[PDB]
Parts: structure tokens; C-alpha cells; sequence
DNA sequence: CCAGAAATTGGCACGAAAATTGCAATAAATACAA
DNA sequence: TTGTATTTATTGCAATTTTCGTGCCAATTTCTGG
């Protein structure tokens, strides 16, 4: 995962159940992004034809 | 809106080892067997119809 | 005279049979054809004839 | 530029070669009882 | 010593139609002079 520099303390019920608020330094920086990578097959057949 | 028809091959033919291999194709080869159980009472003790049938 | 039969039972043998092959599925009937003489004594198929055309 | 004069193609016919089907029950070798 | 019923072993001809190549010609596309 990453350092993460955290704070404990409600905010406005924006953490409210479980919730978490998240500054825009992390996503400007692409500290959390991820790579995903899929396949697709084309298949050529014999047919009576 | 379709879909291609196909044909199953009656006879497949191959290269193995720079030679030309020909064989039938063992899904579509029919067959038969002959039915023991009915086939094992053919015993003269039993009706003579029944035996010659 | 190959495999030392009729031509009849080579015509029925050889009537709605499929080959499947690396190259693609043809008829058994597929591969006989015809000729046309060719200079110094050959002769070309007419299938070949037809491609070259 | 344009009109009168030359190649092109598919139908039709010829002989000859090839693919198709109507013939549907037979005959020879082998084992057992007198 | 033999005569009979059983078990395998038989996948080819001869009409007959269909197709093969190829020449002749009539209705369409190109070649040449005032």
C-alpha cells in the first residue's frame, strides 16, 4: 500500500459510518492509481461455405 | 441476425512426421454391438418358436 | 484398378463424403476432374486451369 | 470529329468419354449321426 | 467308413444418362480515313 498522513477526528459527517475523507494532494499525485489489462479473442472457423 | 452452418468430416487427414496420416473420424463412425441378455436364452430347453425366432 | 474394384463401387463410396484437411473441407468427388493436353505430352487438370485463369 | 469497317462472346450442335444405377439372394467349407 | 444342415464368404456387370471439350455463327464492342 502507501504512507498515508492521517488525522483522527470527525469532520463535518463526511466520516460519518465507516466513511473517508480524502484531500486532492493523493489523487494529483497517482499515489492509488492501478493498471488493469484485458484480452479479447476473435476467432476465424471453416465452414460448408 | 445469422450464424454460420458447419459440416462434420467424414474423413480426417493430417501430417505427422512429413507423412500424410488418413484415418476416419471416431465421432461419426457407426457402430452396432449384438444384446447378450436377450441373445443368452438360445438354449434348446426352452419353445422351439421362441429358439428359431 | 488401384484398389482392384468396380468403378461402380468407387461412385457410390465416393457420393455425399466430406475430408477435412490443414488446407479446409472438400467432397471425395472434389479431386476427380478433367484434362487438357499440355505441349510435350503433359496433361493440366481443369481445376488448375481454372485457377490460373 | 464522326461514320464506315474490324474483334468479342455466348448459344447450339457434334462426337466421345465418364459417372450412374438396376440387377436383392447365392455358393463353398465344415461338423455330426448311422 | 459317408450324406446332410450350418456358417461364413460373396463389394461386380451393362445399359444408361450426364458431362467433357471444341467448332460455327449472329448479335455486340473497337480500329481507321475524309
Amino acid at each position: 500500500g502507501q504512507n498515508m498522513r492521517v488525522a483522527f477526528m470527525p469532520w463535518n459527517g463526511y466520516n460519518f459510518e465507516d466513511s473517508i475523507l480524502v484531500s486532492e494532494r493523493v489523487v494529483q499525485e497517482d499515489r492509488f492509481t492501478t493498471i488493469h489489462i484485458q484480452e479479447l479473442a476473435c476467432v476465424s472457423r471453416d465452414t460448408k461455405l | 441476425t445469422g450464424e454460420p452452418e458447419y459440416v462434420i468430416p467424414d474423413v480426417l487427414v493430417r501430417k505427422h512426421n512429413g507423412h500424410w496420416t488418413v484415418e476416419l473420424n471416431s465421432d461419426s463412425i457407426p457402430r452396432l454391438q449384438i444384446n447378450q441378455h436377450y441373445a443368452s436364452m438360445c438354449n434348446n430347453a426352452r419353445n422351439d418358436g421362441d429358439s428359431q425366432f | 484398378q488401384a484398389v482392384e474394384m468396380h468403378e461402380s463401387t468407387i461412385s457410390r463410396v465416393t457420393t455425399q463424403k466430406y475430408l477435412h484437411s490443414p488446407r479446409g473441407i472438400f467432397e471425395l468427388k472434389y479431386f476427380f476432374s478433367s484434362h487438357v493436353n499440355t505441349e510435350g505430352g503433359g496433361e493440366a487438370s481443369s481445376t488448375a486451369i481454372r485457377a490460373l485463369v
